[PDB]
Parts: C-alpha cells; structure tokens; sequence
C-alpha cells in the first residue's frame, strides 16, 4: 500500500549540493505533506520541516533554514532534500514521512550521505569459493568480496536479485581511506556447484559494473 | 526550544505490559501536543504506531495503545512479544514544529540463542595476481549479538592486519560480522595454517584452511 | 488559535487566546456569530471538531472543549464551533461575555456590543417562542460545509515572548522555540536582524532593552485589528466562513387573536396582545389613510372602514379583510 | 467571621455567616463593595488571602475560597477581597445575592439593594466599553494596602448555643467550648449568672426555658446590625476599610460622532449614537439660551447659532465650537 | 538563626504564681506572634492560646482563659506566660513557639514545672573517683552525685562548661522527698588526673553553688 522509497546513498565532499528523492506510493500525494527528518549518527531523530504538497509551501525547522531546500516533482509523487555547501557534519540519514493521523505514520528507508574528501577508486570484485578440500554439508557458502572503492555506495546481488534469500551483506566500511564491503549466500549442496551462482556488483561513482560467477577452487 | 525526553532503556519479557513515557520539559503533555509514537527496528526500518496521542497506524498490532498518563505521553504494549525489541521514539508538537525524543532502546526476552555460522574463505588467485592475499572470515546468524573473533597464523595470534565489522542486525533479528585478515601475496605464501576463531556465549568454533 | 488583547478580560485588558472580535447580533434567531482569535474545532492534527485549541505560550493546547461559556445578560447556549469562530444563541445585551474553563483557570474574555432579538414579524418579542407562523428570518447555519464567503488569513506578524530572554550569567541570552525565527538586537549595538538558533548578547545585559520577537510562520492566522502585521508580506491563505447568514424560516412569532366587534361601518377592536405587536392597515381607496401603532398595552381601537373594504394587520398573523357596507 | 441573619437566604430568613450588610452600588465602574459577616483572607492563623474562613458552629472554617459567587441580575465578577470585604464588577440589579459553596451544600446570601452603573459622562451606557476617552470616575481600589477610612469593630455580643445545653440524664446540662464564659439561669431558680466550665442545672429541667449564651469575645467583630450589642463596654478595635472609593480614571464611554450638516445660521444635525447621549449647548451670548436632551434615537436636531458662536456636547466627548457667521 | 530559648524549670508550691520567659532570636519579633503550647506528662500537645506580637492582644484556648494570662517584653523580644493560682495538675513542659507558614514553624526549648508542696534543701555535691585500684584503659570516667534537694531545678556543668563532649547528665529524680540527680564525663587517660576536672553545681532555690574538684582516691 504505502511505500515511501528514497534514493540511495551519496558519497559528497565538502561544499557539494546533494538532491535526495523521495518516491511515494499508495496514496494521493497531495492530501498528505511531508515530513524530512534527520537522524544523526549519535544525536537521534530531528524534525528538518514540513511541505504542503498541496500548495508546495515549505516549512523548514530553525536549524535547517538555509542551505536546505524541499521540492517536489509532484507530478511523479515526488519530494526532494536539497542540501547545498554541504558541511563535512552533515553526515546523517534523512528520511522522508508522511504526515497524517496528528503525528506521522509512514517513514521511508532513509537516504545516507557520508560528506568526505577522496577522489575516486574502483572496486576489485573477487570471488569467494570454499576450501580446496572436501566442504561436504547438507549446505554451502560461497562469498563475494569487494575491495577498496571510492566512494560509496556500491550496490551488490546473486543472480540479478533472483537468489535473495540466504544471503547476507556485510556493510561497507573504511580501511586505510577505502571502503571494502562482502556478501555470503547459502544454498544446498546441489544448487552448487550444479548450477551457476554470480556476484553483481555496481559502483555508480565510477561507473563499474562487475559480474564475477563463483568457480569451484579445483 | 522545547526538550522531549524518554527513558533510556527498558527490559521486559515476552508476556509483561511495559509502558514507555514521553516527557516535555515546558509543561505537562497535552492532546494539542498530539503525541506519536514510532518504531526503529534494525536496518533503518520506520514505521509509525500511534498518532494524535491514541490513533494507531492501520496494521500496528492493538498490543499498542498510546495515552497521556499524568502530565506524560505514554505508550503501553500489553503483552510484550520478542518482535517489539527496537527502539520507540515519541514525537510532540509545538504549535509550529516537531520535537523528537531521544528513543527509549526496548529488549523483549525471547529468541533462543542461536550460535554463529562460520566460514573463512581463502585469497581468491586473482588477488594473488595483485601481490594481495585477504582472507575474509564471516560470521552470521548469531544471537546474542556479541562475538570476538580471533585470527591465528600459523599457531600464532596475529594481531596486526585484521579488521573486524562490527555486529548487524539481519532481518531475522539475529546478527552477522565478517573479519578481514590482509596479507601479501608474499605473506601467503610464507605461513601456512590460518584460522579463524570465533567465540559466542561461550562456546568457540575454529574455521581453519590449509594452503 | 491567535491570541490578541481582550478588553475587560476578567480584571482588565489581558492578552485572552480567546479575544472576541466581530460580534454580530445582526440576525434574528437568538443566535450571534462570534469569533474567537482562539481556534477550537479539530486538535493540532487531524480530530474531533469538539475539543479545544488555544494558545498557552507560544504554543497550542488542543484539548478537549468541556466547559465553554458563551454568555450576555444571561448565559448564552452553543449552537457550534468551526475554526475561530461559534454560534451560540443568545439573549440580548448590552455586552457579550465568553469564556471556557482550562481546569485550573476560569480564563474568560469579555467585550461590549449592542445586542438584541428582534423576531421578524410585526410582533416585537424579545425570544423565540414554541409555537406561532414560520416566516423568512435572517440566521446563520448549525453547519461547516460551507464556502458563501471567505475572509483573508495572512500570516501573523511577530510576537512578544520575553521567556526567550534568559541570561547567559552576564549576558542576555536569547533562544528559539523549534528553530523559529527570532528577529533581535538591543538598545545597544549587538546583532540587528536575527535570524537565528539561540543567540546570546555581546553588548547589552538588561532583558528589558532587547527584541524578544517570534517570526513563526508556519500557520497563518485571522487578520484581527488586535495583530500585529506581519511586515513582510500579503502571504496566501484566504479562508472560509462556517456560519453564513441563511434564509433559514425561523420558527417565529404571532399574537393572540382579535376580538372583532361590529359597528356602523367601523371596527372597534378590543384588543389584547402578549408583546408590542405593530398592527396597521389600508382603507383601499384611492385615498389610503393608512395606520400604524405598535401596540403592547391591550387597548380598544377603532377604525373607520369604508364602503369598498379596509385590511387589518394583526401582527405577522396573515392579514385580514373586511366589507362594510 | 461574624454570623448575622440573612433575609432571603436561599428558602427564607436563615443565618448566613455571608449576611450581606452595607452594598453599595454607589461608584460607577460596575463595581460593588460588600460586606459579608463572614471574614474570609487568611486562615484563622496567617497564611494565604484566597483561602476562606466563615463560622460553622460556633468554630471557624478557614479553608479554601474555590467557588464564590457574587451575583445580582446576572454573576458578577469577584474583584478582591479582603477582611470581611469583598469588592466585585457587578452589572446593574434590583438586588444583589452572594454565596459560596463548601462543597456539601449550596449555603448562600442574598438581599435587597437598587443597583445601577451609570458610567461618569454624558452618555448613559449599562456597561463599560473596551474604548473610549478616560475621565474621572469613582471607583474602589483592588488593593488592602488601605488606611483612608476605619470603622468600628469592637467585640461580639453574646450567641445562642443550645448544642450546649444537654441533659445530665435528668437534668439539663450546660458545657464551654474551650473554657468560654457560659451565661446561664433558666426560668426557675438556679444558677443566675454563668461564667463557668461544663455546669448542670439543679432546679430546671427543660432545654428550652435556659440561656445557651457564649461570652466568647477573644476576637471582636463588625458592628452589624444583625448583631446583638455586647453589653459590657465599647470594647476596642477600630479597623480599617480596605476598599476606598479613589478617584480612577475608568476606562469610559464615547459616543459615535456627529454628522455635521451646514445651513444658514443653522446646524443641521443627522445624530445616531449607541446609548442615551446626554447633548447640550451654550448660545455663547450674553443670553445664554442652552438645551438639554438625553438623545438615545437617533434624530436629526437643529440649533440656531447666532453670530459670535456655539458649543456643541455630544457625550463626553470634548466639546465643540462653531462660528456662524 | 531562630532560636527561642525558655526560662529554667521551677518548682512552685500550689496557689503560687509562675512567670516562664520566651527570649526570640533570629526574626523580627513584630512580624510572627506566639503560639504557647502545653505537653502534659501523659496527655501529648495542646494550644493554650496565641498572642499578637504587633498590637499585644492574646487569644486564650477556651481551656486556658482564666488562670493564664500572656504578655510580652516587646522590647527585648520575649513574649511570657503567667499562671496564677498555681494549681497540682499543671505540672507539665510549656513550649513558645513561632506561627508562620500557615502553621507552626519552630519550638522553644520547654519550661517544665513541677507543681509541688515543700520546703528547701541545699544539696550534698560529692565526687565520684575510679576504684582504688588501677583503672588502666585508654579513656576513664568520673562522675558527680548531686543527692537530697528541693525543690527543682539544678544546674550542673563540668569545667564551667569549657567540658561538654563526653559528658551524661542524668534526669532528677524524686527519692524520699528530695531530688537527686547526677553526671559522668569521660575523657582520655591522659587528661586526668593530669588536668584538673571540675563539677559545677548551682541550686537557685537556695542560692547554693558548689564546685567540687574530682580528686584521685590515694
């Protein structure tokens, strides 16, 4: 029914502009405003204002008069977070909502921008397959591993998505000035190596796309 | 200009009637503060519970009810489930603006413990290629959420090159880390027994490879 | 729910949420439109018509509605509520007199205004009575669906809030309710537009020198006389009117029935009303020779009917006839 | 807080600690000053003047003041009070009627006094405006701070008390509150004066042929009519009025103004005010040839202005002058 | 800061007459009157009346009107109580006290009274020694015995009063007509008999003072 999904998250350096979405579904747009709030790392949740995606008259909270800017492209059920001359403590989640009930009743997922200095690294896309011996279970994992890219995000699947459950990806994190992020599937022993199974991975930045199928060591 | 505060942490069991509170620090909460109630579970996972101080959200479980209580917004859940352990986050109005609480963290007792599945995977040989060698150690659907990984190169801790995320919450709401241990090719090729040791709630599994 | 200066609010002139202007005793009902700077109706959000937001600070207090008190002369009764503004029927008075009670407070405001309930028709009553003849009066709607007219609602203007005012232990020190606009200097030199978070005050130190201002338009207002403009700018927000004045037929009046008595071409009529009812008639001649009397005191009367016919008005009881020959 | 006999204390003629003396309806700013026999302020002790001490017994009762009503032709407002004084903003009427409640019974006050308010100025409203020009009127103060009059207040005569008068299992049975003087005999022979602890009574039998008399004159009183004299001495305590009538400038009337109109000599004047206007003139000659007429319909008048000049009075508001030429 | 200090306890014969001084500190006199209180032995508290510190007039309890009559020192800040016609059973402590804060906010110390026929006895003051033989601790106690006199009060320090930690004064008590009352103190090994220990006893109903210096036994 009501689905609010937002863009994905951006890498800026310090006094970029960033324009994040907010796609909304499931209901008529223009009866319900919206809501962008900001939860910072460690602070908590913070109201940032308020549309009227009737009218489009923004509000903006005190704190975010300023370099922050909401639109809407109403047309598309649509609103958009401008931040212009981002601020390196501008890192945080914003996520959009839907006002309606006296409070709020939908939030989306959150777009999440990492303000940082760097220039741009392609990601090395290796394939993680099990030791050269044996690995006899009813199951079995096989992984994917992404090194040092710049910045993020990237975006990773098994299959094209069609081989989703089973599967967990680790979040990305920093190490020595470059990200590196991993993903493991599950599937019993004679999904493989009996049928193929691929690493896909996307880093917009650069873009790298990258699909590495999963080989047996031997 | 306005400070809403909630409790810090609260720990019930599956079964209990918990209430958390919302507290403004101007005066007593009143229905013109219309108090909503939303929910954070792991992942950056929102949805809205209660709104107008006793309005729920359409398909929020009536375990949920809001109230004013005293001079406090509260929100009661009458029959705590395993589901509700997240963080709840009151939401007040002020005339013209929105003030957040800080969130009350919630830990619902259920879930039985689940011990960790482990695997160490071995450089890749395109790495190897790149005078690299990282051998990544995953580790997923633990519960508790809290493990320490320990890396032993041939018989020896190693204790420099590792990195180790930090625990997150899958969707099943148990946990998963992975821990990199970097090398070069060089540094391979030298040692020949690594392993990777993970202890959760006691217990220690040892994920060994052999080159 | 604006909040403005009542002119007698209990003691004297306070500063009421509930500061009536435009009051209209202009229909004939009983009832009076009046508006409250105070806008009860829905809460903040999104419920329930009969519960109660006024303004306690610079914020609401959408609560609920318990115990109005619209009152003149006697104590009025509700009619309803919509947006600022409610009906309620009242008796007539020299003032209009309102006020709910918050539970720890009576928190009233008063105002002068000439009152009065004439009924249409030519009975001069001073209330609505069970029964009589219905006939077109002049009266405002119990409903809200409604869009026959719309008065503008531009922003506010600033406001005082000398609360912000704190000290900074040396300094006067200025803050921000949500981060709202506060628009501050002082008498001395120190920051001169604000716009702002919580400022403090390099130069000046007294609370009282200094520009405690509320640039809080996220909600416009009713454009009373007792505002402040807001200088900027004409902002959007024309608003509707609830309680239009209809041509509702008011269950209305009508006056005992004459006693008719015979003469040689003339009419004596003792007569016999229960208010001041304005008889009158028309010798259908060319030559009119009409009459007219409000009559309360039960009085005999006479008139001098003509061969063709004269007509008798006996208040808004229809008009009769009569041939003398 | 003495207890008097009220008149028309709800049924009839109770005895009301809230026996309403002295109204005066004499100032013109809708206010009254009253005086109950009840003292209310503080307590018994020292604390708090919006708490509430009337006599219940014999005793006291100083507790909370939470629901005073003044009230005449309609519920006044309370303005302060203070003593056995109340100051209230009443509007006009036939008499004036008081009470508080307790909580377990209603337990009023009521009396006759004409009341009127008339406002100071040529014009003759029924009720202050939020507007207008000030002048001077007379009004009473809020304030306690107040030595500009005192009226006698020495002790209480005595009271009944047949509570006291028990019966010793034959006999009829005296007590004391607290060691209070007791003046006692009955009609037959037996103790004659009284002034004990708990006695009996040998010789008479019956509650109702003895004296249930309370010499209690540790606190004096007001010296109401209602009060029996205490025989033995004009005790002291002279004690001050809070309440002075003082010269405020109330805020007060103005009547709308005038539609001037031209002619030869002549001023034509379309004139239409809210209330009855008290205008005149002085034909500024030696003959002075003035004119009075409280004007509440609204009329169109004429003045033959001779060479020299007119004044012109509409209400309070200031007078005017014209040359005719 | 507010202190009300009592006159001492006397002993009065019946029919006799007894003025008790409350000595007020610490406020302004004028502003709070006082509030005499009677604790009877058995019976527990009662209000004997108030009087007006400003314009001097008192109000009597009911059971108090007659016999007790108010007064004050205005000047010195004392308000004082008289009963006259002293009768047996108002033996008791009376306190003065401060009415403020809607109702009682501080006490006096009490003057108790112990209604009584006799005559007057000096009293015998004599020093209690250790034993004889040794007494080797690290401290050591000596007393004083105040035996055989009438009526109340007396008064008893030690060392003029220079010596009040370590010290017990045991409550007068009535053994075959007469009052006996007395004392220890201790103090360290070192101090006596080193240091000269002295008991002062005073009897205002005879205009007896003794000081009697502790002495070793040999």
């Amino acid at each position: 029914q009501i689905q609010l999904v937002q863009s994905g998250r951006e890498v800026k350096n310090p006094g970029e502009t960033v324009k994040i979405s907010c796609k909304a579904s499931g209901y008529t747009f223009t009866e319900y405003p919206m809501l962008w709030v900001k939860q910072a790392p460690g602070k908590g949740f913070r109201w940032m204002g308020l549309i009227y995606t009737n009218t489009g008259e923004p509000t903006y909270a005190e704190e975010f008069k300023g370099r922050f800017v909401f639109s809407l492209e109403i047309s598309a059920s649509t609103a958009y977070l401008q931040i212009n001359n981002l601020t390196n403590e501008d890192t945080a989640t914003y996520f959009c909502v839907r006002d309606y009930f006296i409070s709020l009743d939908y939030w989306g997922q959150g777009t999440t921008l990492t303000v940082s200095s760097a220039k741009t690294t392609a990601p090395s896309v290796y394939p993680l397959a099990p030791v050269c011996g044996g690995t006899t279970g009813s199951s079995v994992t096989l992984g994917c591993l992404v090194k040092g890219y710049f910045p993020e995000p990237v975006t990773l699947t098994w299959n094209s998505g069609s081989l989703s459950s089973g599967v967990h990806t680790f979040p990305a994190l920093l190490q020595s000035g470059l990200y590196t992020l991993s993903s493991s599937v599950t599937v019993t022993s004679n999904t493989w190596p009996s049928q193929t199974i691929t690493c896909n991975v996307a880093h917009p930045a650069s873009s790298t796309k990258v699909d590495k199928k999963i080989e047996s060591r031997r | 200009q306005a400070v809403v505060t909630q409790e810090s942490a609260l720990t019930t069991s599956p079964g209990e009637t918990v209430t958390l509170t919302c507290r403004s620090n101007i005066g007593a909460v009143t229905s013109s503060n219309c108090a909503n109630w939303v929910q954070e579970k792991p992942d950056h996972f929102f949805t809205g519970l209660i709104g107008d101080t006793n309005n729920r959200r359409s398909g929020v479980p009536a375990r949920f009810s809001g109230s004013l209580i005293g001079d406090k917004a509260a929100l009661t859940i009458t029959g705590a489930q395993t589901e509700d352990e997240a963080i709840y986050f009151c939401a007040l109005w002020y005339n013209n603006l929105w003030v957040f609480g800080g969130g009350t963290k919630l830990t619902v007792l259920g879930q039985p413990k689940s011990s960790p599945s482990v695997t160490l995977f071995p450089p890749s040989s395109e790495e190897l290629e790149t005078n690299k060698a990282t051998l990544v150690c995953t580790i997923t659907d633990f519960y508790p959420g809290v493990v320490t990984v320990d890396w032993k190169v041939d018989g020896t801790p190693v204790t420099q090159g590792m990195e180790t995320t930090q625990p997150s919450k899958q969707s099943n709401n148990k946990y998963m880390a992975s821990s990199y241990l970097t090398l070069t090719a060089r540094a391979w090729e030298r040692h020949s027994s690594y392993s990777c040791q993970v202890t959760h709630e006691g217990h220690t599994v040892e994920k060994s490879l052999s080159r | 729910p604006y909040i403005a200066d009542c002119p007698n609010c209990g003691h004297s002139r306070c500063d009421s949420p509930i500061a009536i202007e435009e009051v209209r005793g202009d229909a004939h009902a009983g009832v009076i439109r009046i508006q409250t700077s105070a806008m009860f109706g829905l809460k903040t959000d999104g419920v329930d018509l009969a519960y109660m937001s006024f303004m306690n600070g610079k914020t609401q207090k959408s609560i609920k509605i318990d115990n109005l008190h619209v009152r003149t002369s006697a104590p009025c009764s509700l009619v309803s509520h919509h947006g600022y503004y409610i009906l309620a029927q009242c008796p007539p008075g020299d003032t209009v007199t309102v006020g709910f009670h918050d539970g720890p407070n009576r928190h009233t405001c008063t105002v002068a205004h000439k009152v009065e309930f004439r009924p249409v028709g030519r009975e001069k009553y001073r209330h609505p009575p069970e029964h009589g003849v219905e006939l077109p009066c002049n009266r405002y709607t119990h409903k809200r669906a409604d869009q026959g007219h719309y008065v503008e609602m531009h922003q506010p203007g600033l406001v005082a809030d000398h609360s912000l005012l704190s000290i900074h232990s040396a300094k006067v020190k200025i803050t921000v309710p949500s981060g709202a606009q506060v628009k501050y200097y002082c008498k001395c030199p120190d920051v001169r537009e604000g716009i702002t978070s919580s400022d403090h005050t390099t130069t000046c130190t007294d609370v009282k020198q200094c520009r405690a201002y509320l640039i809080d338009n996220k909600k416009w207002v009713y454009n009373s006389g007792r505002l402040p403009r807001g200088e900027g700018d004409t902002f959007k927000g024309k608003l509707h009117v609830p309680f239009v004045p209809v041509k509702a037929k008011c269950i209305a009046t009508l006056a005992p029935e004459p006693l008719v008595e015979h003469k040689h071409r003339t009419l004596i009529l003792h007569l016999h009303p229960d208010h001041p009812t304005l008889l009158t008639t028309r010798s259908l001649g060319s030559d009119a020779n009409p009459t007219r009397q409000w009559i309360e005191r039960p009085t005999t009367v006479n008139f001098t009917v003509t061969g063709e016919g004269l007509e008798y008005t006996w208040g808004n009881h229809p008009p009769k006839r009569v041939w003398a020959q």
